[PDB]
Parts: C-alpha cells; sequence; structure tokens
C-alpha cells in the first residue's frame, strides 16, 4: 500500500515483517504473486490449490 | 523444456524453474456395467413402519 509521505509504497502485514527483518520464515497458506515475488524468495509450492 | 517433474535425484543434478503446471501419479481402469444394490434400500427405513 501507498504510503502518503512523498511517494514510499510499503508492504504490510507479515510481508512488512519479514522485510524488516522482524519474521525470518513464513510459512503460511499463502498464494504467489509477481508482486511479494519482486523482492521475497519463495519455496518450492507444497499443497497445489485452487 | 520437456515435460518432466523432479524427484530428490533430479533436483540435486538439475535445476527447475517455478513449476508451471501441476499433475501427479494416477491409474488407468475402465468402466464396469452396472452396480451393487441388492434390492434392500427402504428395507431398514420402512421397518420403522
Amino acid at each position: 500500500e501507498r504510503v502518503q509521505n512523498s511517494n514510499k509504497k510499503e508492504w504490510n502485514g507479515m510481508m512488512g515483517e519479514l522485510l524488516s527483518g522482524q519474521a525470518d520464515m513464513i510459512v503460511a497458506p499463502l498464494t504467489i504473486n509477481n508482486e511479494r515475488a519482486q523482492y521475497i524468495e519463495f519455496s518450492k509450492p507444497f499443497k497445489y490449490q485452487g | 523444456v520437456g515435460s518432466l517433474t523432479i524427484n530428490e535425484e533430479r533436483s540435486e543434478v538439475v535445476d527447475f524453474s517455478v513449476p508451471f503446471i501441476e499433475t501427479g501419479i494416477s491409474v488407468m481402469v475402465s468402466r464396469s456395467n452396472g452396480t451393487v444394490s441388492p434390492s434392500a434400500f427402504l428395507e431398514p427405513f420402512s421397518a420403522c413402519v
């Protein structure tokens, strides 16, 4: 989400936490888009789903 | 670019990208003709009446 402080854009939630180093491994039922994959290394997709 | 997956001895030698499609291991059989239903569907049901 775009922060209103002259064009900063910051990930929120766990994505903010892992990017700020508060977390190291993110195990979650989370899908994979290009947007999160722009910065964050992903493992192999474990549970395939729709 | 061939349609191949990995096992643990492939992945040490070969280096996949992200998997684009998902598949699995199945068996193939054929059809039967009919089913079993030994004339007893409402027989415990109607036994209450």
